[PDB]
């Protein structure tokens, strides 16, 4: 009764660990279908950086979205090397529309001494005058904020919805 | 089951009341042993 | 202990105004 | 008998039930993928610059 | 509905002492807001804003301030309070104290995001617990029976088998179609974590068990959010997926000892023995998250284990627990040295919802009367046993020898049952009626003459 | 920046200014004599530092030299046989460099000397270009004849080997390994620096299965301990504490010992520091000193109170570095009650709130976060090793009462408790381990080892436990009514209990035959004394007198069993002699 | 290591509150600096700097703060911390608590300048105490014998003669004759005028002042000088022992009046009082003056301490005798039971203990029967006190012939062995010879703690 009970307690643990690894394997395969979908959303975001008309109307509001949140007297825009003439129209469009919503005045410049890395797909990072506070408004950061808040929506639409709710 | 209020002089009053009952056993353990010693030799007699 | 540490936190604030 | 029959319980689950669950959701991912990416990248490109409600 | 603005990232720390980091120049800080510290050496730590004042934010970090700079550390303000990704797939997985998987797995795919602080149920739409859970223990199912929606602790001590009877009431948890057990371990050892993990895989129950284990070497401010995580998934299963949940919050004395250090670091007002003045309300925010509501078919029952210090029921850990919960289960040290496996001293034990969960339609007619007489015959015979040690073993009334005949036949036959035996409530009441057979028919005062005529001659 | 200025000292606490990039709990060097202190608050540019040493003569404007690390130990060769304090200053080198009897308050003497040369040899698997992860042994230093000091990688860094050292003699300052990573190439010597408050990373916690063969007969049989377990003993004046601390260093299967005297006393620490260098170890060849495998952390109470509070974390970090090599470490904290008095002064100086009896709120959590660093674990690194740490922490409660915020919080964390008693020392019962108040919770994990190796030991000791548990209720009636009313069944089990407390448990440590009783002697000395019991159980079910007067010589053969010397007596002879006693009992009945 | 810069004198007092004087515009102030106040009417006062902050330095004046102005007073900063003029000719001089001579003599010629805080002794350099210090008291030398380096208090109460047996073990302390470089540093803290006059006129009127260094500190002395009084007394006792190589006994009487001065300056620095009003760092502060004891490896000197303290209300759970019993090595009780019974010295040996008396006595140290006659006198004392409780509830008749012999031992033990008289200097050999005259009234085979290897030589006489 000690040989039969210690074998059957380990025979149950042998089967229970088999279905434990089966539950994690379908869960890990489901995570890969979200990873490459997030990877596909990153490659399709770089094609918006490719054409210039749709990217500058995005980057018009993308710098203004960072300017509205800092609300500093002097702010410093930090962009990539390739997009520096493209943010120069995005900054100058944003000065007379910042002063319509708010009622202060800005000293916006563009950081030339240190650019963003070339691995960035696009976007802009905007600092303050003391370079302490920072707004990361790049397209790599907007995809991280949106696609983590929309995980209830990309689970129910892209996989099956749950049968037990409310 | 507690008795009175903690006041830092009740701690030294109750340590003396504990001292009275700690020596109340050892004074009455031997009295009950002196009675038991005579009880065990009268039974032999 | 709590009443004396409450006062030593209040006496420090009044000594930070008169600087 | 318990050691030989436990191997027959392995292949009834580790390649029958598990492997049909991956391709069961690999097909459902491929059917609904392009509707999601049009909804996802619509929100990345619809920048609405607001100020804080406390101005 | 959803946050779309980018996150502000401050390098404007201006003060740090103890576990509290004080930032300056924060633009509209929010109370109870989560921040994300990144250290100068690159490691990430989370935090929670505990007090704002103008442009300052007093954030406490969950991992401790060891290494936090005043110039190089960077703090990113997530613009929302602590929400956790909850799903139906959080059932069969183990997690640590903060949020993360332990069993080599992926992150949760977030059916929705629930606030961990919850929101209290409307007391008009909260219905009374009625269906008695038959847990297979004679000291429980006889005299301290639990309901479906009842909060009931296990009042234990150090060294007593409260982990063992926790795993025993997990297997035999059924009605008089299984329980989705949520397990929260806080301040536990390594062996205690392996004892619960290898028992939930032994009985094949790890397909519906969500372990939230936080070890003793894990940080002591992550023990605060550990019962809040394990009860915000239990509200997701019970109040949205219509599931019957059994929540076990083991070592609740390790939660409140981890609550004392945080309040003593904030210099809050102390209550009794250093615990904060809000210990009643902070314990009740995780104890009153139980019961069942009128619109749903699910329920959530809590069995929070705690070890009282120095076997004292007047310590602030088990005293404030009795005021919130609905009766306790008291295991004893004196009944553990006699090698009785459930050492459940029934005298300071109680079940406040047992009166509505037993009776004619529930179990049977004689249940409410034999439990009042098994309790009174136990209480008299302990007063007799405290009398014979002073007076003698021979200067007693002959009626007082039956009360010594009861207790030696009570503790070994009624409550002692073994670690795998699950007596039904009809097994228990036929064992409990045997111990009353050694008394006369008119010495049983609590049982009336009507139900004595139907059950006592047997 | 690199310098700060003092800007004000108000006792032990210095509010040093001009320290912007300073971290919390980071060690600095205050003053011209470079007093060591740690940053404890940080208000903007000023950092509030409490100094470990005595601040006296520290001016305003003295330099505060930043280091950039918390309180951390130097881990490398030159540690075996060395005596440190709680913050790892070498006491055997301070008394040699300065030629005095005092600690000169400004000694940043390195813990491991950079003048001795160590014979380094690589792992012989690593070539130039191999990928290496944290925890990989890349060399072995033959430190002593007993201990091979396996030089490992730090768990932090990682990279590719571009320069390994040739086999030869190096200092602890010579560059031995060089690692290319993504950005910059890192080069580092044989010494690694690890913060003492930080738990050492490891692959997987394993359950503890193998026992510690301590050598004593009551401890290896009745209350067994496992390697990887946590125990506790009472730390009174004299019960048995000197021989439990020294037989566990001489007669154990543990590879290295760390002894943490934690703020003990003046003369009670000078007794230990002069008795451990003169101990002798019987390795398979010739005799050796015990200090080829033992390090000491020595603290008297004249030392700083933060060098007494961090003595426990210095001792457990030396115990974890020698765990990761693959050894089986055993650590004895000499007093944890004197450590919690160093927490009460540290918290009482910071004006922390007292929780219980003056002790701070984090007492039970700092004790748990130290005892949970002990365990048999599978170590890091691709050589695929395993290690262990056993912790024996003594507790000295006030008045011998087991209700205390330290003692009652120790008994809830430890698994084994060897209860030493004062009364058994007054009756010359050595060793003085009581059997009623003691316990052990590692028995359920030790059956799987006992059923594969001895197989008649598990029901052997449970019979021996119920005999002595029966004796305490029989002891109140032998003075109440007497032996004249004592039963024929009960008077025999009392007479084999007196055979148990004389032959099995009582063990004189100065006799050359009972200094190290192995488990083959231990299983034999109980299997012939429990088999004597149950054959005396049917002898009263068939006369109590004729088994005592006729088997009086068989009563002598069991009472000269403990004499069957196993140093100079073969194991197979002792097994052979013990079987011959078993046939004499079965024939006499 | 001389310093030759001239001292600055500040008239920039900017605040007085209690015993503290707050200065301003100080150029690089030291922490524990000794300053010299000069009052507007010419009287001189001293003081330690208590806390510096930038250019502000807060001194606390020794002699008090009354009369100190904010306009006309001048404070002079001596650029170093408090030092001690030590010598070997401070053996036979009476000093006050700050180091100035009292016995109408000159200043000390200062053959070294030492710090009062000292340094902690290396634990690897300390060695175990071996031989004995003879105190001349049979209750101390015979049954609770002290080693050379042992730290052993005298737990007394208010009203019991702890000052009268402190002066006794200073007049007649020697090593052992054994048929030699002995000194005594006596520190008195918080004594009266009558106790200070008794200590001055007992040591000089008995010939003992060839080897006594006496440090008085009266109760009408400044309460900051009670803190530097055991630091002065142990700095010189670290100069006589293991720097001049003589065995030194340090008698720190009234260690309960030291920690009432430590509590006083802890409230001057605005600290929150810890357990029972005493500060939280009192275990570190008491152990910085107890652990300056013991022997060292390479030097022939040694230093042993007898810190005499009065526990209030006969309490052992008070923080003064509880944090002393954790660091010192066995205690000696002066008790009220034997003092009202008119027994001098009133030292009961039943709760008293010396933890290192098994090292102190022996064959080469005193003689080889000291281990057994101390165990036998202690065992016969516990029985003779136990059967004296039987004499009242049973009767003088019904007790046996054995218990009538323990009662005749009790009336001779507490009258010939313990009861000594304040001028009877018994050696360690005259103590053991009285210890055998009380064991000879028993027959042997009752003397069960003494082995027969030593019972045959010393019993028949």
């Amino acid at each position: 009764e000690k040989k039969e009970k210690q074998i059957e307690q380990q025979k149950k643990i042998q089967m229970s660990n088999l279905m434990n690894q089966a539950r994690l394997k379908v869960l890990r395969a489901r995570d890969d279908l979200i990873t490459d979908l997030l990877n596909e959303a990153k490659q399709r975001l770089s094609k918006v950086v490719k054409d210039t008309t749709r990217y500058q109307v995005l980057l018009d509001g993308l710098v203004l979205q960072g300017l509205y949140q800092l609300l500093e007297p002097r702010m410093i825009v930090r962009c990539r090397k390739q997009d520096f003439p493209l943010v120069k129209a995005a900054v100058q469009k944003a000065i007379p529309v910042y002063k319509v919503a708010t009622k202060r005045d800005v000293d916006v410049q563009i950081d030339q001494e240190a650019y963003l890395p070339e691995e960035i797909a696009g976007g802009v990072e905007i600092y303050n005058g003391d370079r302490k506070i920072k707004v990361s408004n790049t397209l790599e950061s907007r995809l991280d904020l949106i696609a983590q808040q929309m995980m209830p929506e990309v689970r129910g639409a892209l996989f099956g919805a749950n049968a037990n709710r409310k | 089951r507690i008795e009175i209020f903690p006041s830092r002089m009740a701690q030294t009053i109750m340590k003396a009341r504990l001292k009275g009952a700690q020596t109340g056993r050892n004074l009455l353990k031997k009295k009950s042993d002196a009675l038991t010693l005579r009880f065990r030799q009268i039974l032999k007699k | 202990f709590y009443r004396l540490k409450k006062i030593q936190e209040k006496k420090k604030i009044l000594k930070e105004k008169s600087d | 008998q318990a050691a030989m029959g436990s191997q027959g319980n392995l292949s009834a689950e580790v390649e029958q039930a598990t492997r049909r669950q991956v391709q069961g959701m690999q097909s459902s991912q491929q059917r609904n993928r392009e509707r999601v990416l049009a909804q996802l990248l619509g929100m990345v490109c619809d920048v609405r610059p607001q100020v804080h409600p406390n101005y | 509905n959803y946050l779309s603005q980018p996150r502000l990232t401050y390098k404007t720390v201006s003060g740090v002492n103890g576990p509290l980091v004080i930032l300056d120049h924060v633009k509209f800080p929010r109370y109870a807001e989560i921040v994300h510290l990144t250290l100068p050496d690159g490691t990430k730590r989370s935090g929670q804003v505990l007090e704002v004042s103008g442009s300052k934010a007093v954030v406490q970090v969950f991992e401790g301030t060891s290494g936090i700079d005043a110039k190089k550390t960077s703090c990113e303000f997530t613009g929302d309070i602590l929400r956790t990704p909850v799903s139906e797939d959080m059932l069969g997985r183990v997690f640590n104290g903060s949020g993360k998987p332990i069993d080599r797995g992926p992150v949760v795919l977030a059916e929705d995001f629930l606030d961990i602080m919850g929101q209290p149920i409307n007391p008009q739409c909260r219905i009374y617990p009625e269906e008695m859970i038959q847990t297979g223990i004679s000291a429980i199912d006889g005299m301290n029976s639990i309901a479906r929606g009842q909060k009931i602790p296990i009042f234990s001590a150090a060294g007593l088998p409260h982990n063992e009877i926790a795993a025993q009431i997990c297997r035999q948890a059924g009605l008089v179609e299984n329980f989705a057990i949520v397990f929260a371990a806080m301040g536990v050892n390594m062996e205690t974590a392996r004892f619960f993990k290898s028992d939930f895989e032994e009985n094949g129950s790890m397909d519906n068990v969500c372990l939230f284990l936080n070890l003793a070497n894990d940080p002591t401010i992550e023990r605060i959010i550990t019962p809040r995580l394990a009860l915000t998934t239990a509200e997701f299963l019970a109040y949205q997926c219509e599931k019957h949940v059994l929540v076990i919050l083991t070592d609740m004395s390790s939660y409140a000892e981890a609550l004392r250090e945080v309040s003593a670091a904030r210099e809050e007002v102390p209550g009794r023995r250093g615990f904060p003045g809000y210990m009643y309300t902070d314990l009740a925010t995780i104890y009153e998250r139980a019961g069942r509501v009128e619109g749903r078919n699910g329920s959530i029952t809590q069995i929070p284990i705690l070890t009282m210090p120095n076997d004292d029921i007047t310590h602030p850990i088990p005293d404030l627990t009795g005021y919130i919960t609905e009766g306790q289960i008291y295991v004893d040290r004196q009944l553990h040295n006699r090698q009785i496996y459930p050492p459940i001293n029934v005298l300071p034990s109680l079940s406040r919802l047992m009166k509505s969960a037993i009776g004619e339609g529930m179990t049977r007619k004689d249940h409410a009367d034999v439990s009042n007489q098994l309790y009174a015959c136990y209480a008299i015979g302990k007063d007799v046993q405290a009398m014979k040690a002073v007076v003698g073993e021979e200067a007693l009334t002959s009626d007082d020898l039956l009360y010594l005949e009861f207790l030696q036949k009570f503790e070994r036959n009624f409550i002692a049952q073994g670690p795998y035996e699950n007596r039904t409530v009809y097994e228990t009441l036929d064992i409990g009626w045997q111990l009353l057979r050694i008394f006369p028919k008119e010495m049983l005062k609590r049982i009336p003459q009507s139900t004595l005529s139907e059950f006592y001659p047997r | 920046s690199t310098f700060g200025y003092v800007h004000g000292v108000s006792g032990p606490v210095v509010t040093a200014c001009d320290m912007a990039g300073a971290a919390m709990y980071e060690l600095v060097r205050v003053g011209h004599s470079e007093l060591v202190g740690e940053i404890i608050r940080l208000e903007g540019d000023m950092a509030t530092i409490q100094v470990y040493e005595e601040t006296s003569g520290v001016s305003v404007g003295d330099p505060v030299l930043r280091t950039g690390k918390p309180l951390s130990v130097e881990l490398g060769p030159g540690i075996m046989g060395a005596i440190f304090d709680g913050i790892q200053r070498p006491l055997s080198d301070i008394s040699s460099q300065t030629q005095s009897i005092y600690i000169p308050r400004g000694v940043n003497v390195s813990a491991l000397s950079r003048d001795v040369k160590w014979d380094f040899t690589p792992c012989k698997n690593l070539r130039v270009g191999s990928h290496i992860t944290g925890g990989d042994i890349y060399g072995i230093v033959n430190e002593n004849s007993l201990i091979k000091h396996k030089i490992m990688l730090p768990p932090r860094n990682r990279g590719t080997v571009t320069y390994i050292a040739p086999p030869g003699n190096y200092d602890t300052s010579d560059v031995v390994l060089e690692l290319e990573f993504e950005g910059i190439k890192e080069k580092f010597s044989m010494v690694q620096v690890w913060p003492v408050r930080q738990v050492r990373p490891v692959t997987e916690k394993l359950p503890a299965n193998h026992p510690l063969l301590t050598g004593q007969r009551v401890l290896d049989a009745l209350f067994p301990c496992v390697q990887g377990g946590t125990t506790a003993i009472p730390g009174a004046f004299g019960c048995g504490k000197t021989v439990i601390s020294q037989s566990l260093s001489k007669y154990s299967n543990s590879d290295v010992i760390i002894y943490v005297g934690c703020g003990e006393r003046g003369n009670e620490m000078s007794e230990v520091l002069r008795d451990f260098p003169e101990l002798t170890m019987e390795v398979d060849g010739k005799v050796e000193s015990i200090m080829k495998r033992t390090a000491l952390v020595a603290n008297t109470s004249n030392m700083p109170v933060a060098a007494r509070e961090a003595s426990i974390y210095t001792g457990i970090t030396l115990s974890e570095y020698f765990r990761d090599m693959g050894y089986h470490v055993s650590m004895m904290a000499d007093s944890t009650s004197r450590w919690a008095e160093a927490l009460r002064e540290i918290s009482g100086r910071l004006a922390e709130m007292p929780a219980d009896s003056g002790y701070p709120a984090y007492l039970g959590a700092r004790l748990a976060s130290f005892y949970e660093r002990a365990g048999r674990v599978k170590c890091l690194g691709n050589p695929e090793r395993e290690g262990s740490v056993s912790i024996v922490g003594a507790v000295s409660p006030p008045g011998g009462d087991f209700s205390d915020p330290v003692t009652s919080a120790t008994l809830g964390i430890v698994q084994v408790f060897w209860g030493l008693d004062k009364k058994l020392a007054q009756r010359k019962h050595f060793p003085s381990v009581n059997w009623l108040i003691s316990y052990s919770k590692y028995m359920r994990a030790l059956d799987e080892y006992y059923d594969k190796h001895f197989t008649e030991f598990v029901p052997l000791r449970t019979k021996a436990k119920e005999i002595l548990q029966e004796e305490e209720d029989l002891a109140e009636i032998v003075q109440l009514v007497g032996k004249a009313s004592l039963a024929e069944t009960d008077k025999i089990t009392l007479e084999v209990a007196k055979l148990i407390k004389d032959d099995f448990l009582q063990q004189n440590g100065y006799t050359p035959y009972d200094r190290f009783c192995p488990f083959y002697k231990t299983v034999g000395m109980l299997s012939n004394m429990i088999a004597f019991y149950d054959m005396a159980r049917r002898a009263v079910e068939t006369t109590w007198s004729i088994i005592r007067e006729h088997m009086g010589e068989i009563l002598y053969k069991l009472s000269s069993m403990k004499f069957k010397d196993p140093v100079k007596d073969g194991e197979a002879k002792i097994k052979a002699d013990y079987a011959q006693l078993l046939e004499d009992m079965q024939n006499a009945f």
